[PDB]
């Protein structure tokens, strides 16, 4: 967006000395074919475990029996004739 | 005012009348003036 200036105007560029013109031009870089190598193996061994884990501990329980209910002998109260 | 501007040389001149002249005597002259530009600026 340049103003001309009337009063020394310019023209369009002129040829100059160019640089050797099929050094400009790139060849086109030829690839071959290719393999990830070897048989790979099915699984691996790793160094942490792939599961969950917990964060907090619960307590847990299983049940248990007593045993076999005995008598006993009570220390029996006295007859109610009238004093109690 | 009034430049001096002629078409044909020499069709003004600046005269002097010396009286005494001695050995190696010379006249220098110093102008001012307009000149122009052929092709005008022509808006670019």
């Amino acid at each position: 967006m340049a103003l001309i200036n009337p009063q020394f105007p310019y023209a369009g560029p002129v040829p100059i000395p160019g640089p050797a013109p099929t050094e400009t031009m790139p060849l086109l870089n030829y690839r071959v074919e290719g393999r990830i190598a070897g048989i790979q193996q099915a699984r691996q061994f790793m160094p942490f475990l792939q599961g969950p884990h917990r964060e907090v501990a619960e307590q847990t329980y299983y049940a248990i029996g007593t045993g076999i209910q005995m008598g006993q002998t009570f220390n029996q109260p006295l007859i109610n004739t009238q004093e109690g | 005012d009034k430049p001096i501007y002629t078409l044909q040389y020499g069709n003004v001149g600046f005269v002097v009348n010396p009286k005494t002249v001695n050995q190696n005597a010379r006249l220098l002259m110093g102008y001012e003036y307009f000149t122009s530009r052929t092709e005008l600026v022509n808006a670019g």
